[PDB]
């Protein structure tokens, strides 16, 4: 749970290859293979979601998720 | 020429890091004090810093006297002894030596034939896996002329030019240890002693109930899907009773991990109260 703390680095999931390994094309520019950790969902990742990585390893850590009409029939 | 422990005094180390880290990104260099022994325990006592022009990749000692004006200023207290070696720092790059390091190290050894270099890498040196290492150069002259005794212990499998170059000219790489005594470990751990107030502070409740009838809400949804997850489970194979259900949030554990927890932190909240009651 320690490394899951700061200072992380962002990325962008692309696709899996195994029960415990996926890939990323981060914002830094390049593409890296990387292993997800357990204690973590899987159901919520396959698209180009948003993610968070561990800097030096370039590992993976945890997930992160996120006009006004005013009228009425009277 | 093996089995050479290198004990270090804990007063020495943390000074090596602090000045070894405060100068980051630009690297940094100081000295070691200690004393050789017959062959094995080349201990260390205390360190200090020569002034210097530090870069991210290079540095020298500017002044050639602040190390000499200070030993002569130390023996008035005599809190240490003579010199035994010198360290330096590679801030994010790994632990090894370079062609500059040897040229200066090659002076110390011929000056005194057991002196030692030390290398440190504070950036990747996390609260766990420190990576410090030390080195004694060889005589490649003695090599082309062409040692273990019943124990060797530890070798590295990384730091490439400490792993394929780390022998042919670098050094008879050599382990380290720590002289953590009782007289100091007592004064060492005196941080984490919380306080004599720090075991009867019945903190506010306005999160407690907001956790209690919040937690049970988080129990059911994993329970009643574990209620689903026992439907028959004898389906199409013994492995099909296992591998059709990946470990994506295995439910029964997940409730037990909180079952015990909410029990374990509430039982203290109730007990602590009745004890605090008899403060009066």
């Amino acid at each position: 749970k320690r490394i899951q703390s700061v200072p992380l680095v962002i990325g962008q999931f692309l696709e899996p290859i195994d029960q415990n390994t996926g890939i990323v094309s981060s914002t830094t520019g390049m593409s890296y293979v990387v292993r997800i950790l357990s204690t973590l969902d899987r159901e919520l990742l396959k698209p180009s979601m948003s993610v968070a990585l561990h800097r030096h390893s370039n590992a993976l850590v945890d997930i992160l998720p996120p006009e006004k009409p005013d009228v009425t029939y009277a | 020429d093996t089995k050479e422990t290198v004990y270090i005094s804990s007063i020495a180390l943390l000074k090596m890091l602090k000045h070894g880290r405060a100068g980051v990104p630009m690297e940094v260099m100081g000295l070691m004090l200690g004393e050789f022994v017959d062959d094995y325990t080349v201990n260390v006592v205390d360190v200090f810093a020569m002034p210097q022009s530090g870069t991210g990749v290079s540095v020298e000692a500017v002044d050639d006297v602040f190390q000499a004006k200070m030993m002569d200023m130390l023996k008035q207290t005599g809190r240490d002894q003579m010199v035994v070696g010198w360290y330096h720092s590679h801030p994010g790059f790994g632990c090894w030596l370079s062609s500059v390091d040897v040229n200066t190290q090659k002076s110390f050894e011929q000056l005194n034939s057991r002196a030692v270099a030390v290398v440190v890498d504070p950036i990747q040196s996390v609260k766990g896996k420190v990576v410090i290492d030390a080195f004694r150069l060889i005589d490649t002259g003695a090599l082309i002329n062409n040692q273990t005794t019943s124990n060797t212990g530890l070798l590295n499998k990384a730091n490439i030019q400490a792993l394929i170059h780390g022998l042919n000219r670098h050094y008879y790489s050599l382990n380290i240890d720590y002289h953590k005594t009782a007289k100091e470990t007592k004064m060492l751990m005196n941080l984490h002693k919380e306080q004599w107030q720090s075991g009867l502070k019945m903190y506010d409740y306005e999160e407690k109930e907001e956790s209690n009838l919040a937690a049970t809400k988080s129990m059911v949804k994993i329970a009643e899907q574990y209620s689903k997850r026992i439907e028959e489970e004898k389906e199409l194979t013994e492995e099909e009773l296992k591998t059709r259900y990946v470990g994506r949030q295995d439910p029964k554990k997940h409730l037990s991990e909180t079952a015990d927890e909410t029990l374990e932190n509430n039982i203290v909240s109730v007990l602590t109260a009745g004890v605090n009651s008899v403060a009066i």
